[PDB]
C-alpha cells in the first residue's frame, strides 16, 4: 500500500535562506498527481504541482519529468516568517469533476528564525 | 511533469465538418493505457475525460461528438476530435490535461472561428 513520507516533522530556516520540504512516494500507482499544500482542510493553500502554474519561488530537489521519479521534495527560496506553517505532500487519484485525495504525508512544520545583521 | 508541443490556437470555418484540437505530450513514456488519464476542459468544465484504469470515455450530452483516438495515447497524442455542431457552439479556450502514473501536465489551445467568403 502507498505511503507518502515526509521524513522531517520540522524544518527551521533562517530568513532569506532556502527551506527543503522532503517527500517520497513508495509507489507511483494509483494514477494521479502529487501536490504540496500549506495547511489542511478547506482553506489549504496550493504550494506546488507539476503543471505550469505560478510557483516562482519553488524548485524541485529531483527531476519530476522522469517517469520513475519517486522524490517529490521541493525547495522554497528566500524564506520569510510569512512562509511559516505546516506543509503537506498530498497524493490524489484522478476524477471528474474533481481529483480525490488518496494519501497525505504527515506534515512538515516550517519555522523561521532571524538571520544575523 | 508531462511536457507539451504547444499550439496557441487552431482556426475552423463554415467549411469544417469536423474539427481537431491538437494535444501532444513530448515526454510520454507510458507502457499501457491503464496508466493514463486525460481531461479536456472547455471554459473550466470537463467536456471529455478518459480514465485509462477503467478504459472509460465520458462526455456531457452537449458535447456528444467529443472523442480522442485512444490508440494514439502511447504516442503522446491526446488530440480532441468533434463535429462542427459541437465546435461552433463551443469556441474559445480549451485545456488538455494528461496524467501518466504520477506525472501530470496541461496545455491551452484556443479554438477560433474564422468568417470567410463562400459561393452559395
Ligand atoms: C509537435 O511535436 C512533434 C515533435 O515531437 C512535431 O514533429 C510535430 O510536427 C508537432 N505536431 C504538430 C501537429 O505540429
Ligand atoms: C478545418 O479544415 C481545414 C482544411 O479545410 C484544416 O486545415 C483545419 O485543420 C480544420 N480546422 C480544425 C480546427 O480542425
Ligand atoms: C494493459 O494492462 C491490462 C492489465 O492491467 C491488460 O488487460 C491489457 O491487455 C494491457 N494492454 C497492453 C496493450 O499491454
Ligand atoms: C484564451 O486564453 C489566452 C491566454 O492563454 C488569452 O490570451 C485569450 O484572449 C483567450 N481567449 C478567449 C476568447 O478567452
Amino acid at each position: 500500500e502507498l505511503q507518502v513520507i515526509q521524513p522531517d516533522k520540522s524544518v527551521l530556516v533562517a530568513a532569506g535562506e532556502t527551506a527543503t520540504l522532503r517527500c517520497t512516494a513508495t509507489s507511483l500507482i494509483p494514477v494521479g498527481p502529487i501536490q504540496w499544500f500549506r495547511g489542511a482542510g478547506p482553506g489549504r493553500e496550493l504550494i506546488y504541482n507539476q503543471k505550469e502554474g505560478h510557483f516562482p519561488r519553488v524548485t524541485t530537489v529531483s527531476d519530476l519529468t522522469k517517469r520513475n521519479n519517486m522524490d517529490f521534495s521541493i525547495r522554497i527560496g528566500n524564506i520569510t516568517p510569512a512562509d511559516a506553517g505546516t506543509y503537506y505532500c498530498v497524493k490524489f487519484r484522478k476524477g471528474s469533476p474533481d481529483d480525490v485525495e488518496f494519501k497525505s504525508g504527515a506534515g512538515t512544520e516550517l519555522s523561521v528564525r532571524a538571520k544575523p545583521s | 511533469q508531462l511536457l507539451f508541443n504547444k499550439t496557441k490556437s487552431v482556426e475552423f470555418t463554415f467549411g469544417n465538418d469536423t474539427v481537431v484540437i491538437p494535444c501532444f505530450v513530448t515526454n510520454m513514456e507510458a507502457q499501457n493505457t491503464t496508466e493514463v488519464y486525460v481531461k479536456w476542459k472547455f471554459k473550466g468544465r470537463d467536456i471529455y475525460t478518459f480514465d485509462g484504469a477503467l478504459n472509460k470515455s465520458t462526455v456531457p450530452t452537449d458535447f456528444s461528438s467529443a472523442k480522442i483516438e485512444v490508440s494514439q495515447l502511447l504516442k503522446g497524442d491526446a488530440s480532441l476530435k468533434m463535429d462542427k455542431s459541437d465546435a461552433v457552439s463551443h469556441t474559445g479556450n480549451y485545456t488538455c490535461e494528461v496524467t501518466e502514473l504520477t506525472r501530470e501536465g496541461e496545455t491551452i489551445i484556443e479554438l477560433k472561428y474564422r468568417v470567410v467568403s463562400w459561393s452559395t
